[PDB]
């Protein structure tokens, strides 16, 4: 039984230099920031989580404040569009974390 | 590993033989709109070969 | 007599075989996410998080965002019911600070 | 470094090691769509042509 | 935390990048004493450096201390 | 590993950290990235790297023990 099955028993020595696993944080050092870009999008999505009830109020503006619907509605989007101008390149790398 | 690695080579045709015999009878018209998305139609046969 | 030699020739293997496989899983728990750490060498647009971090300072704009109702005061005269829903949105900018920069922090 | 404790049990009781040689093959099942193409997509021309 | 770091990310978000690290930290205690909560943080944006130096230097990657707090500190040793 | 946070200080000095774009992942090995100043600041950097390496090295200390 030990004529050939010792191969897996004697292969335990060639993997002695494997102690280098502490470098596991090194991608976690980076990719967590890279998926933080993804984590920012859900925190970008947190823009509306109090405002989801404001869209209930924002729905009532254009029927009544038709002219004012172009001065208050997009004003909410101003803090969501405050990131879009460099969000495409954010998506360009968090896709490696999400896509 | 003689069979677990070789069963990978089997499903190159195993997920094809049963797919051609009966599955294609209702999937050939589908493949016109499933010419890209058919991998989802493929999951039900590839993971069976994982055993 | 021979157990100190052959039953103990594995005294210098159970030390090794047990030890070597220990430092394996930790590295393997980061390879699926390591793509973004390696496919994004120039694409470390984690910088664009702070190039897009401007989501925070617009909390000041939230203090004066709903004040567009005031110039058209007669609009809510016939729509007095909508302002009730607007009540829970005026003070969000105070705690939006924590989030709208968490939007990029 | 207790993380790799099961990896020693992945040596002699290595049913798991040979078990996941298909999930990475399943990870390239999208690449196997071309392998799927040589036979399944050949039936696409059966009704196309 | 380098490269395209002090050119695009730093200046457009001087009120946003370099104080967002402790924006959750100072919101309750320190960003609320003044009547103008958010506008005071523009001035608090200056004093945010005194209470906390290092993560400001974690610019592109891990300045995001509000969710990198377990990762900003482990970059010292781990 | 604390020298990785030294390379962080090149954040506000970003235009000088252009070469430190790839090491945004390889951040643990920043010791060799700053190998040149090591010979001039080994005294300041001897104490952090010692105890940091002793954490993994400490596992071998106990090897000494009627009719």
């Amino acid at each position: 039984v030990m004529a050939v099955k010792e191969e897996q028993y004697i292969q335990q020595y060639k993997k002695y230099e494997m102690l280098l696993n502490r470098v596991g944080y090194t991608p976690k050092i980076s990719h967590r920031e890279l998926v933080e870009m993804a984590e920012h999008r859900k925190e970008l999505d947190k823009m509306t989580k109090p405002v989801l009830d404001t869209l209930r109020s924002y729905q009532d503006l254009p029927p009544d404040k038709a002219l004012a619907a172009l001065a208050i509605e997009d004003k909410k989007r101003q803090f969501t569009a405050a990131e879009k101008y460099l969000e495409e390149v954010l998506q360009s790398a968090l896709e490696t974390n999400d896509e | 590993h003689r069979n677990k690695r070789e069963i990978v080579k089997h499903h190159a045709k195993d997920v094809e033989l049963q797919r051609r015999v009966f599955v294609d009878f209702f999937c050939n018209p589908e493949r016109l709109r499933n010419q890209v998305r058919e991998l989802n139609a493929l999951v039900r046969a590839r993971q069976a070969s994982s055993s | 007599e021979m157990q100190k030699t052959w039953l103990c020739k594995r005294c210098e293997t159970m030390n090794a075989k047990l030890r070597v496989l220990e430092n394996v899983l930790l590295l393997e728990t980061y390879t699926p996410d390591s793509i973004s750490a390696l496919h994004n060498i120039r694409n470390y647009l984690v910088e664009a998080t702070e190039e897009a971090s401007a989501a925070y300072n617009k909390a000041v704009t939230r203090l004066r965002e709903y004040q567009g109702v005031d110039p058209h005061f007669d609009t809510i005269a016939r729509q007095y019911h909508d302002i009730v829903k607007k009540l829970e949105n005026m003070q969000w900018t105070i705690h939006q600070v924590e989030m709208d920069l968490k939007s990029h922090d | 470094y207790v993380r790799g404790l099961l990896d020693e049990w992945w040596e002699q009781p290595a049913s798991t090691v040979v078990d996941w040689v298909t999930v990475d093959g399943q990870s390239v099942a999208a690449w196997q769509n071309h392998v799927k193409q040589l036979l399944a997509f050949y039936d696409k021309e059966s009704l196309r042509t | 935390m380098q490269s395209l770091s002090s050119s695009a990310p730093t200046p457009e978000a001087i009120l946003e990048w370099l104080q967002k690290e402790m924006g959750y930290r100072q919101l309750g205690p320190y960003n609320g004493s003044s009547k103008s909560h958010v506008p005071s943080i523009d001035a608090i944006r200056k004093i945010c450096r005194g209470n906390m130096i290092p993560i400001w230097n974690f610019l592109i990657n891990r300045v995001k201390s509000e969710k990198t707090v377990e990762r900003i500190r482990r970059n010292i040793t781990v | 590993m604390s020298s990785a946070r030294l390379c962080s200080l090149v954040a506000e000095l970003g235009y000088e950290g252009a070469g430190k774009l790839d090491p945004d992942s390889f951040e643990w090995p920043f010791q060799y990235d700053d190998a040149r100043p090591i010979l001039d600041w080994i005294c300041s950097s001897l104490r952090p790297s010692n105890v940091l390496s002793l954490a993994e090295l400490s596992l071998y200390e106990q090897f000494q023990r009627i009719k």
